[PDB]
């Protein structure tokens, strides 16, 4: 079971640099080539870089040519992408994908998101979306930048009928989402529903109860 | 480059229907083409490799066929959890190119929206802004008309919407509209309404609340 | 521009010590300005160029089959030290071209 995970993505300013890593396990890291693939939100997938198994040869797309450098460490089993002179276009979630030479992109990591903006990192403000059959309990993760934010209920124990909507960029220049859960009406007086909000760029974790507060 | 055009861009079929996605290449790529499944908000999954071979762990219903330039993906019996976007990619030469992407959507019987409205919490009023949120849970089709009526007056430019992707278990969607106002704007008016008109609704549903309760 | 990573078969090779072991590296060229290299992962964790053709230990040899695409990577008088992970790579003699590394294979020397 090949495992690939990215790290190092966050808010970056126009210009400057940022380093990404891909931890590899489940296979012999030197035996198969590695590649990066980026995808802007609402856009298709785009090849960006690729490196040979030993690392003797690196391959770059013309758009990132002369700015990005792909690199490999074989003792640590990790793929690196050093990104330089970053531009607003470079904003995308980049995935590390193992390569079976021809059958490229055989396995895909979840990917880390790189935001290329001049605005500063702001922590989210979580406001309770309390109830007033089927009731709805929710929370409003508002005024955060950049995305993403992870929202779970009861530390992941509540996954039934949970709808976490995509982040929408509001006029202030900050994202804001709302996550709701649909449960029976009588359950509001029995179980207790906790919201788990995570925003890694600001490293702020807020847990708020959803009380009807009649 | 090897230009990849992928047809259609989107498609909707019910459970058990034969779907067909066409991948057309500028130059011939021999048999070096792969198909990938990308569920919404997830990493891509390898489905078909070498134009027609089936990847392990992928259900047999997905089939690949193609020689030269035009290749084809085909799902035997479409399933509810097969809601994802599918790309085609060549392995022939550099730069590696993918298709635009084809979004396959599951088709369901018409579902009536469950519509709730939430007032802004007193905490947010202390922050300076107020946000009334209107929820549409488990409805199909995707398209719905959400109207905000502050004092029975239609609001414009103060609302923002986001739609949940199609559920893998029951093939329904969910929508929320958020009306953003100032603290003084929330304090001026008392009754706020959310009128939704959907195909699964005989009469338009209007959920409202009064600020004093 | 043409991604022509050579193929390198078989994946695993078991031969008794003292017997010659031969692999097959197949590369479909686009130009005639190209070389094929013969690599092993040394204890230094590095691709050691064992042999190459066009042109060391004569115990590792490379022969061009007259078919025009397949070369034989052969290790004569295989020894227990010879066990490890090998690969082949083709370098087109193009201005900026580099090494196309085939998939790796294992050699196992028995009694
Ligand atoms: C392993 O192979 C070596 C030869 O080394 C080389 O690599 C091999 C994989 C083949 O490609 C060989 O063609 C190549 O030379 C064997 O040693 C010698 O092999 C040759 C066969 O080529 C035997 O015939 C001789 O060939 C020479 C020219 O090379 C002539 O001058 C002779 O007249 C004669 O025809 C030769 O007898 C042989 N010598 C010895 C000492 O073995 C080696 O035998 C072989 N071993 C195994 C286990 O297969
Ligand atoms: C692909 O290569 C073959 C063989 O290449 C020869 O051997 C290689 C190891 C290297 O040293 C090359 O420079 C050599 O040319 C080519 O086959 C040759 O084709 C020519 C005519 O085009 C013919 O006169 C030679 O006899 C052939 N030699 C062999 C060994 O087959 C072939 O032309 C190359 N094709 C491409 C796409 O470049």
């Amino acid at each position: 079971e090949v495992q690939l995970l990215e790290s190092g993505g966050g808010l970056v300013q126009p210009g400057g640099s940022l380093r990404l890593s891909c931890a590899a396990s489940g296979f012999t890291f030197s035996s198969y080539a590695m590649s990066w693939v980026r995808q802007a939100p609402g856009k298709g997938l785009e090849w960006v870089s690729a490196i040979s198994g030993s690392g003797g040869s690196t391959y770059y797309a013309d758009s990132v040519k002369g700015r990005f450098t792909i690199s490999r460490d074989n003792s640590k089993n990790t793929l690196y992408l050093q990104m330089n002179s970053l531009r607003a276009e470079d904003t995308a979630v980049y995935y590390c994908a193992k390569s079976y030479n021809h059958p490229m992109f055989d396995y895909w990591g979840q990917g880390t998101l790189v935001t290329v903006s001049s605005a500063s990192t702001k922590g989210p403000s979580v406001f309770p979306l309390a109830p007033s059959g089927t009731a709805a309990l929710g929370c409003l993760v508002k005024d955060y930048f950049p995305e993403p934010v992870t929202v779970s209920w009861n530390s992941g124990a509540l996954t039934s009928g949970v709808h976490t909507f995509p982040a929408v960029l509001q006029s202030s220049g900050l994202y804001s989402l709302s996550s709701v859960v649909t449960v029976p009406s009588s359950s509001l007086g029995t179980q207790t529903y906790i919201c788990n909000v995570n925003h890694k760029p600001s490293n702020t974790k807020v847990d708020k109860k959803v009380e009807p507060k009649s | 480059d090897i230009q990849m055009t992928q047809s259609p861009s989107s498609l909707s079929a019910s459970v058990g229907d034969r779907v067909t996605i066409t991948c057309r290449a500028s130059q011939s790529i021999s048999s070096y083409l792969n198909w990938y499944q990308q569920k919404p908000g997830k990493a891509p999954k390898l489905l078909i490799y070498a134009a027609s071979s089936l990847q392990s762990g992928v259900p047999s219903r997905f089939s690949g066929s193609g020689s030269g330039t035009d290749f084809t993906l085909t799902i035997s019996s479409l399933q509810p959890e097969d809601f994802a976007t599918y790309y085609c990619q060549q392995d022939y030469g550099l730069p590696f190119t993918f298709g635009q992407g084809t979004k396959v959507e599951i088709k369901r019987t018409v579902a009536a929206p469950s519509v709730f409205i939430f007032p802004p919490s007193d905490e947010q009023l202390k922050s300076g802004t107020a946000s009334v949120v209107c929820l549409l849970n488990n409805f199909y089709p995707r398209e719905a008309k959400v109207q905000w009526k502050v004092d029975n007056a239609l609001q414009s430019g103060n609302s923002q919407e986001s739609v949940t992707e199609q559920d893998s278990k029951d093939s329904t969607y969910s929508l929320s509209s958020t009306l953003t106002l100032s603290k003084a704007d929330y304090e001026k008016h008392k009754v706020y309404a959310c009128e939704v008109t959907h195909q699964g609704l005989s009469s338009p549903v209007t959920k409202s609340f009064n600020r004093g309760e | 521009r043409p991604w022509n990573p050579p193929t390198f078969s078989p994946a695993l090779l078991v031969v008794t010590e003292g017997d010659n072991a031969t692999f097959t590296c197949s590369f479909s060229n686009t130009s005639e300005s190209f070389v094929l290299n013969w690599y092993r992962m040394s204890p230094s964790n590095q691709t050691d160029k064992l042999a190459a053709f066009p042109e060391q230990d004569c115990r590792f040899r490379v022969t061009q089959l007259p078919n025009g695409r397949d070369f034989h990577m052969s290790v004569v008088r295989a020894r227990r030290n010879d066990s490890g992970t090998y690969l082949c790579g083709a370098i087109s003699l193009a201005p900026k071209a580099q090494i196309k590394e085939s998939l790796r294979a294992e050699l196992r020397v028995t009694e």
